[PDB]
């Protein structure tokens, strides 16, 4: 007389669709992040080798 | 031999705590009792905490466990398994089916238990044994290396 | 596309001489054919537009130790795009030896070889029928009425040669069987 | 001059017992990530772990098959260890901190690196097993093909720093980490790192039972600890190297607040801590590659790519006289 | 062209599998899978024993799908008794088969993700699935093996505080899917290790008999369970997810569409539970209740003849299909008119699945050979019977 | 030659337990003469051929009814 | 100058005694071709590093000169490699 | 390769018979050199013990139970030359007062 | 080791502890054993078996009653 | 076909191994939450009444011990484990004088322990017994008596907490 089963209203509903964020870093910047970063990079090389010498 | 006691008796108590605290059990799955057995080994029962890291061959493992039925035409891969073990070569019995018969116990094709092959040391009943269960075998292999007096009898000889 | 319809096409189209006998109930269509004309019947079954009965489900078999034509194989088909079942079945023997359906089906290569294996029953223009589910050393065929449960040899490590030998069977207890079989049924 | 074996004792032991606790590291922070603990019942957290395992490596007895050989198949794990060990000759640490200040380093190091490719042919072939010879065998062309693009890069730092002494390099990063202009060389070192020592998603060797078994299916306790022992003494090595390249040795971060006076010997661990803890992530974030693509991987993807590398990294010092 | 033997003795490639093939130095011609290792004998077991002791048999051949497994007798054997079950039971009937189905689906994706290398998600799915084997345990009295499904009804009813559980689990197992999928499809190494791997067309695999998931991975949408709508389906909405290439990666994400589509029928029969009697009553087939037999005469002789005699099915034969998690499994069973079934013949999903390797692996890499292995989810239990 | 493996392949048949070399010529028919079962005549060509390396095919193996076919064939050999 | 090695040296000889004490502590208590293309690959390439390894060193020395007096060498291999390349040597 | 239909009449199975013993004395060395037996046993017996056990079932008339007995030959004989058997089962095989009081000695069952 | 409160004692010596969560699994009850000699794997007694593993609410104190 | 600005965004992707650093990322984030894994020997996983482990033969309140030879587990029992033999004591009641289980065959199924009609044996929630010999595991009439007496007090709950079913 006290069958387990839903409760009165029935349960809330539930999300199955495969949700889709982005936590991705960039889709182009990093391009610029590394290009730029390599030019200024070679310039400090430049200066520690002058330095060095 | 009492003034030369101490020094085996510390020899025995490192070797069986060096044995116990590292076992490498080889994964001899065959049937439903696998899936136990590597269900053990998952996130929630943690069988690693015990150093109880798996092998992929038998060439290093010293324990394996037979999980699972065992029919004729694997009795002779059983026991090659078995042989290539180094010395130790401690056994468990995982399942209903592999300590002795089984469900089947009685069909053409099964061997009535991995006794009649590769000699037991620990017999973990259950079909499939709970995860829990396969612990406590374990710690019961655990609890019967720890009797092993490996220097004083080689000492007293 | 159901079991009407197809009873009544399968009854037209189909060329006498070939089924001997023919059921239709609830649980499934039958066509018992005479173990000669089963690649033909197949092959029409396969191939004719209206009864395209692509898939082969599975190849049964079972033993009755009381009539003349002792084994009797069961071939289960299956119509994925008419949506249909239909199991034709025949009659075999002991020494004998009934067509193989390879050709048509290539999944009845392995269940051919397990009817081998379990009753005996032998086919033709079959590439291996080797023993696929026993143990290479095995005699009998297991699944027959005669082949005792508990089998004829046992499996046991022996140390005086360090390999795993074959014995003749010595049960520790032996299977009882319990025999509830009553009157007034 | 009796005191050269007690700095090569000081070197040997402590190494060792990095690798013991470097397996227990990997094995603990890859559980962690698999919502587990590792090994937390033998010591405090596991930390007597490793003792345990040698201890029983060490009983055990061995069963030494030796059916082809007796010698080779006992000596390939010799030659492997000794080769794993003999490259931090000529690390330096802070700044005397190294045992052998060679003029060749870079050299010496690309030497020892294309040198252990015997450990795992003549061990391959001594078991007489094909599953074990040929999948020893690809490895070793494996590694033979990233020894190429390890040299590569190689020359492309040694273009900037003008000499092959490994201390003068890390000196030549005062002004800036290397890491810094040529970052994707830098990855694409660590990637071929990770597929010289056979680790993270190349690592083939423990592939189980497939075509690859692995060149130490069939070993002892101790033949098959040297092994693991001496390839776990390379991943330390080349992550050590990678970070010594590309980011300061001993140097620190930025230098701007008043904590970095801080001794240089404990940066470098921190940063072999962290290139560590990338080999470990890698392994257990990815899949593996199967044998054919990564061969075709490791020679159409990493030496052209290197070649070309070296060649812009040359033109461009050239040009504007950026030269040491 | 060197022949090599395969046949690790480990459940890292499922265990018990031969499989000797040959070799032209990198790629496979001809594999020849050696089954048999398994074959315990429960098909000359099962006319040994009556219609009640012959249910476990039915748990341990496909050892992942339990339930999905003993659901094809009971439903042969209503079939042959004409026995009518009543709707709470289907219900309950339908939401363990969908777990069963859900179990199978993330244990073959972790175990062919392992057998790739990814070892992660392997973790994080059996971290996942102990909360269904909890379940399990709580209606059973077992976690795996469970004889839950009676021909009746099922055998014990559900416990007061397991629909709240199980809402509760439903509303974060969306979440643990997206976690274990975005670690796998949208990877680089994943797709090249899949894509254009043991492509099968819609002809070779309806030739084949490759009912199931590599049927509808070839384009074929044949789902049992919406063809021939066995139990309390049609009144569930779901789809059918059907992939255009046959090669792995489709069979993949159609694994997880399935695992997404059982989650929805797991809300479905969760919400529209009804009341009533587990167990039939139009036969006399359903032990009495042991408050009842204890007091009444004929209920006691109804208990006592079921539990040594059992149920005498009228002599009859037939096929049985339901649509188990690896593909269809089917029961052909002959009925003598005694209380032991004459032949029980168990259509394994899996042997056909493992005969169609040998054309799979035409022309592919050794180690391409373990993941066609894997994405056909092949265990022995069924294979060898 | 002929004389040189009639020799030899004489002594072979002494081995069978039915043979007498007292009722034995090089023209001896061994169905006929020696009495030898059909099953007799393939075990005689069996040992034939296990006395070289020819392994006496089995279209040219129902021509040696004979002993002295055997011999000729057995000389005119290349193996 | 060559006195950095007798460290080495000796490194080697403490090493291999170390590892041959190891393993002697527990007893107290069919043809294919694709490898040897890949093999004479890396021979060439290993050639092309030993020859980079004085170039790079040796730079600011020789500017304009030596620097393309290499790439001509670069480009004369790179040729042979996009032969190898083409030919099917790359991939299996 | 495949199957043959069944021999219609004796004397086609007769030379099915010889073919079978043929191809068993063919492949007599290859078990010889693959399971390793010289000193325990000579290969001019096994012809003694292969021709006993063919003329033993001499007496069947019926041409499908002679094809049958071929056929389970060569099952066998394929699965020992294949590495299917194990040692030390070919040669189990292969290579007073009276009977009455003895059996009675021994068991009452005989 | 340490928890929310202490439910009980046993006859045995060894403790049982109990802590509360919210909404995720994990260190709810543990026993902690009286003696440390590999606490022989299996100390627990029937009446604080029950409540050990989940099966009871009752403590095992009032499973006596 | 591409337009020159689809192409370049495809490129950098497939060369700066973003959807790698996508999964490197996700796998991070488990290492910082709870863990899950449980200490066995102090804290053990849920059960549930219904659970099937190390059988126990129960007895009466009173004494006298439950079960009546009644045979009906016997002839259940789908791996043919239980074997009983029965006498007429000489009190007059019948009795069992050689009830042993074998736990070897046993699968623990539980259809012994809803055949009784007088709830004799059950399947206690005992699910650590491995024990080290083969012929331990022959569970004779004593042990598992014993079995029955150790476990009674939660035995006897658990039958009468799920007593609203079966
Ligand atoms: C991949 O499979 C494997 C594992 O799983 C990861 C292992 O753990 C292992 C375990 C291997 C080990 C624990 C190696 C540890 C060996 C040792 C600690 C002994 C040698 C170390 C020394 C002699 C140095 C000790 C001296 C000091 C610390 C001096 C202190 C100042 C192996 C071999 C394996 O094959
Ligand atoms: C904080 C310190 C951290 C130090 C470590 C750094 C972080 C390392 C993290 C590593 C995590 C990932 C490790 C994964 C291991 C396996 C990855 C290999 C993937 C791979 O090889 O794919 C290749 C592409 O990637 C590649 O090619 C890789 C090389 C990419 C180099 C980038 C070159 C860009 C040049 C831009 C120059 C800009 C300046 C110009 C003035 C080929 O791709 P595929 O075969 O799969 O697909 C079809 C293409 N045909
Ligand atoms: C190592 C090798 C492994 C395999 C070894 C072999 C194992 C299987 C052996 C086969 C067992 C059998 O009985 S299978 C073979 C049994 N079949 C027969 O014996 C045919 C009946 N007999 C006749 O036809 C004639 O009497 C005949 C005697 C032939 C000649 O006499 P004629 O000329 O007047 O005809
Ligand atoms: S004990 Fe049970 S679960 Fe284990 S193999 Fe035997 S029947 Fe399967
Ligand atoms: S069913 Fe219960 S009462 Fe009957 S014989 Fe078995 S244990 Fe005794
Ligand atoms: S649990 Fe099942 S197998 Fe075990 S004794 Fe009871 S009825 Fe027999």
């Amino acid at each position: 007389l006290l069958q387990d089963g839903p409760p009165p209203g029935g349960f809330a509903p539930v999300r199955y669709a495969r949700r889709i964020s982005n936590t991705g870093p960039s889709a182009m910047a990093m391009f610029l992040a590394v290009s730029g970063a390599f030019a200024w990079g070679m310039y400090q090389v430049g200066q520690g080798n002058k330095i060095r010498r | 031999s009492k003034a030369a006691e101490f020094v085996i008796s510390k020899v025995d108590d490192l070797m069986n705590w060096a044995r116990t605290g590292s076992i490498w059990p080889m994964t001899f799955g065959l049937a439903c009792c696998a899936v136990e057995m590597m269900h053990t080994g998952a996130a929630r029962y943690d069988l690693d905490r015990f150093g109880i890291i798996f092998r992929p061959s038998p060439r290093q493992s010293d324990c394996m466990i037979v999980a699972g039925t065992l029919t004729n035409k694997m009795a002779p891969a059983l026991r090659k398994v078995y042989d290539q073990m180094p010395e130790p070569r401690w056994v468990i019995s995982m399942g209903s089916c592999a300590n002795g018969g089984g469900y089947y116990h009685y069909s053409y094709s099964v061997v009535r238990g991995c006794d009649r092959i590769v000699p037991v040391d620990i017999y973990v009943p259950g079909c499939p044994p709970t995860a829990e269960a396969l612990l406590y075998g374990l710690l019961q292999l655990q609890k019967k290396i720890n009797r092993r007096k490996d220097f004083l009898h080689w000492w007293n000889k | 596309m159901d079991n009407q319809f197809i009873f009544k096409y399968s009854w037209e189209t189909l060329p006498k001489k070939w089924v001997k006998k023919m059921e239709r109930s609830e649980h499934g269509n039958r066509f018992d054919t005479n173990t000669d004309y089963l690649f033909q019947l197949l092959c029409f079954l396969k191939l004719h537009t209206y009864t395209r009965v692509q898939v082969l489900i599975d190849i049964c078999g079972v033993d009755y130790p009381s009539r003349k034509r002792r084994f009797e194989v069961v071939y289960n088909l299956l119509s994925t795009r008419y949506n249909s079942r239909i199991r034709v079945q025949t009659s075999a023997d002991e020494v004998t030896r009934i067509s193989s359906v390879v050709s048509l089906f290539p999944s009845a290569g392995w269940w051919e070889r397990e009817v081998w294996d379990m009753f005996g029953v032998s086919f033709i223009n079959h590439p291996d029928l080797r023993r696929i589910l026993t143990d290479y050393g095995f005699e009998g065929h297991p699944l027959r009425k005669d082949f005792p449960l508990s089998g004829y040899v046992q499996v046991r490590y022996d140390d005086p040669e360090k390999r795993v030998v074959s014995e003749p069977i010595e049960m520790t207890q032996e299977f009882r069987y319990f025999d509830f079989a009553s009157p007034w049924e | 001059y009796i005191a050269v074996p007690a700095e090569i004792l000081g070197i040997i032991l402590p190494l060792l017992l990095g690798v013991a606790f470097l397996v227990l590291a990997e094995r603990k922070v890859m559980a962690f990530v698999q919502r587990r603990k590792g090994p937390d019942v033998v010591g405090s957290f596991g930390l007597l772990q490793p003792l345990a395992d040698g201890l029983k490596l060490i009983l055990k007895e061995p069963i030494s098959p030796s059916s082809a050989n007796f010698f080779l198949f006992r000596m390939a794990p010799v030659a492997t260890f000794m080769l794993s060990l003999v490259a931090w000759a000529v690390v330096p640490f802070d700044y005397g901190m190294v045992l052998s200040d060679l003029n060749i380093g870079l050299l010496y190091l690309f030497a020892i690196s294309s040198l252990g490719v015997y450990g795992i042919i003549i061990a391959g072939r001594s078991s007489n097993s094909k599953y074990a010879f040929l999948g020893a065998l690809r490895s070793a062309a494996q590694m033979v093909s990233y020894e190429v693009s390890i040299g590569l890069i190689l020359i492309t730092v040694l273009i900037c720093v003008g000499s092959c002494n490994l201390s003068e390099i890390v000196m030549a990063q005062k002004q800036i980490w290397f890491g810094i202009p040529l970052f994707p060389v830098l990855v694409m070192f660590f990637i071929s790192c990770l597929a010289e020592t056979n680790r993270a998603p190349f690592d083939l060797p423990e592939a189980e039972a497939e075509l690859v078994a692995g060149y130490n299916v069939e070993y002892s306790s101790m033949g098959f600890a040297l092994f693991f022992l001496g390839e776990y003494a390379n991943m330390i090595l080349m992550s050590g190297l990678c970070t010594l390249f590309f980011l300061g040795g001993w140097l620190p971060i930025l230098d701007l607040p008043i904590f970095k006076k801080i001794p240089g010997s404990i940066w470098f661990s921190i940063k072999v801590l962290f290139f560590l803890f990338l080999y470990i992530w890698v392994r257990a974030a990815f899949p593996r590659y199967r044998y054919d693509q990564l061969m075709g991987l490791g020679w159409k993807v990493f030496l052209p790519l290197s070649l070309a590398w070296v060649v812009s990294v040359s033109g461009l010092l050239v040009t504007f006289q950026w030269l040491p | 062209n060197f022949t090599l033997n395969f046949g690790p003795q480990h459940p890292a490639a499922h265990g018990v599998l031969r499989l000797v093939l040959e070799m032209n130095g990198e790629v496979v011609e001809r594999a020849e899978p050696h089954i048999g290792l398994l074959h315990r004998g429960t098909e000359k077991l099962i006319e040994y024993k009556t219609y009640l002791q012959a249910l476990p048999y039915f748990d341990r051949l496909d050892y992942v799908s339990m339930m999905a497994q003993e659901h094809a007798y009971s439903l042969a054997v209503e079939k042959l008794l004409n026995c009518e079950v009543p709707l709470r039971a289907q219900y309950i009937r339908v939401l363990f088969c969908e777990i069963t189905r859900i179990l199978n689906h993330l244990l073959a994706l972790t175990t062919h993700a392992m057998d790739v290398g990814a070892l992660t998600p392997f973790l994080w799915a059996f971290e996942e699935r102990e909360k269904l084997l909890e379940f399990y345990e709580r209606v059973s009295g077992a976690r795996m093996h469970a004889s839950f499904i009676r021909p009746g009804g099922v055998a014990q009813d559900l416990p007061l505080g397991l629909c709240r559980d199980i809402d509760s689990f439903t509303q974060q197992f969306a979440s643990r899917i997206d976690e274990l999928e975005e670690m796998l499809t949208g990877n680089r190494i994943w797709k090249q290790r899949l894509v254009d791997i043991g492509t099968v067309t819609a002809q070779q695999a309806k030739d084949w008999g490759f009912s199931g998931v590599m049927l509808r991975g070839s384009g074929v949408c044949w789902d049992l369970r919406r063809a021939a709508p066995y139990d309390v389906y049609d009144q569930l909405d779901f789809d059918v997810p059907v992939g255009t290439r046959g090669d792995c990666y489709d069979r993949y994400c159609i694994r997880i569409e399935e695992m997404r589509q059982s989650l929805r029928i797991i809300v479905q029969c969760l919400n529209q539970m009804p009341s009533g009697m587990i167990k039939a009553d139009d036969r006399k087939l359903c032990p009495p209740s042991r408050c009842r037999m204890k007091l009444s005469m004929e209920s006691l002789i109804h208990h006592f003849e079921l539990y040594t005699e059992g149920f005498s099915v009228p002599a009859s034969s037939t096929y049985t299909a339901v649509e188990a998690p690896k593909g269809e499994f089917g029961v052909f069973l002959v009925s003598n008119g005694s209380n032991r079934p004459y032949r029980c013949k168990i259509r394994a999903p899996g042997f056909a699945h493992s005969q169609g390797l040998d054309f799979m692996s035409k022309h592919h890499m050794l180690a391409d050979v373990v993941t066609i292995i894997g994405t056909q989810d092949i265990v022995f239990g069924e294979v060898d019977r | 030659d002929k004389s040189e493996v009639t020799d030899r392949v004489l002594s072979v048949v002494k081995n069978f337990q039915k043979v007498d070399p007292s009722k034995v010529t090089p023209k001896a028919n061994f169905q006929n003469d020696l009495g030898l079962d059909s099953l007799d005549s393939v075990e005689v060509v069996m040992a034939l051929e296990e006395e070289f390396g020819f392994e006496i095919p089995d279209n040219e193996a129902d021509k040696i009814q004979s002993i002295d076919l055997a011999v000729d064939f057995i000389a005119s050999h290349p193996q | 100058m060559m006195l950095e090695f007798a460290p080495i040296f000796i490194y080697l000889v403490i090493s291999l005694l170390v590892s041959l004490i190891l393993l002697g502590v527990p007893f107290l208590f069919r043809f294919d071709i694709r490898f040897y293309l890949v093999s004479i690959l890396f021979l060439i390439f290993d050639l092309e590093v030993t020859f980079f390894f004085p170039w790079a060193v040796s730079l600011n020395k020789i500017d304009l000169f030596g620097f393309w007096s290499m790439m001509a060498f670069l480009f004369i291999l790179t040729i042979g490699f996009l032969y190898e390349w083409k030919r099917g040597a790359l991939d299996w | 390769i495949g199957v043959p239909p069944n021999s219609a009449n004796l004397t086609e199975a007769r030379r099915r018979v010889f073919d079978f013993f043929r191809a068993a004395c063919r492949s007599i060395p290859t078990i010889m050199d693959i399971y390793n037996l010289q000193d325990v046993v000579a290969p001019s017996q096994l012809r003694y013990a292969i021709s006993a056990q063919i003329r033993n079932n001499a007496h069947i008339t019926d041409p499908k139970v002679i094809d049958l007995l071929i056929f389970k030959g060569m099952e066998e004989l394929t699965d020992i030359v294949d590495h299917a058997k194990q040692r030390h089962h070919i040669i189990g095989q292969y290579v007073g007062k009276t009977d009455f009081l003895k059996n009675f000695y021994t068991s009452n069952y005989f | 080791n340490i928890g929310a409160t202490l439910v009980g004692v046993d006859k045995f010596g060894n403790k049982y502890y109990q802590k509360l969560g919210d909404t995720q699994y994990g260190r709810h009850r543990w026993v902690e054993y009286a003696s440390k000699d590999r606490y022989n794997a299996s100390q627990v007694p029937a009446e604080w078996h029950g409540w050990l593993h989940f099966i009871t609410d009752h403590t095992g104190d009032e499973l006596l009653s | 076909s591409k337009d020159w600005n689809t192409v370049f965004e495809r490129s950098i992707n497939t060369l700066f191994l973003t959807e790698m650093v996508r999964g490197l990322s996700l796998t991070l984030k488990y290492f910082f939450d709870p863990k899950v894994t449980i200490n066995y020997p102090f804290e053990k996983g849920p059960l549930s009444p219904r659970f099937r482990g190390e059988h126990a033969l129960r007895r009466y309140p009173t004494g006298e011990e439950r079960c009546i030879a009644c045979k009906l587990c016997e002839a259940v029992c789908p791996a043919q484990a239980i074997t009983i033999e029965a006498e007429e004591r000489e009190d007059g009641s019948r009795r069992t004088t050689r009830y042993d289980i074998d736990m070897t065959k046993c699968i623990y199924c539980g259809f012994c322990q809803e055949a009784c009609p007088v709830d004799a044996i059950v399947e206690g929630p005992n699910f650590e017994f491995a024990t080290e010999t083969h012929e331990e595991l022959l569970y004779d009439k004593e042990k598992l008596l014993e079995n029955g007496d150790r476990w009674e007090t939660e035995i006897a709950e658990n039958l009468r907490s799920e007593s609203l079913y079966r």
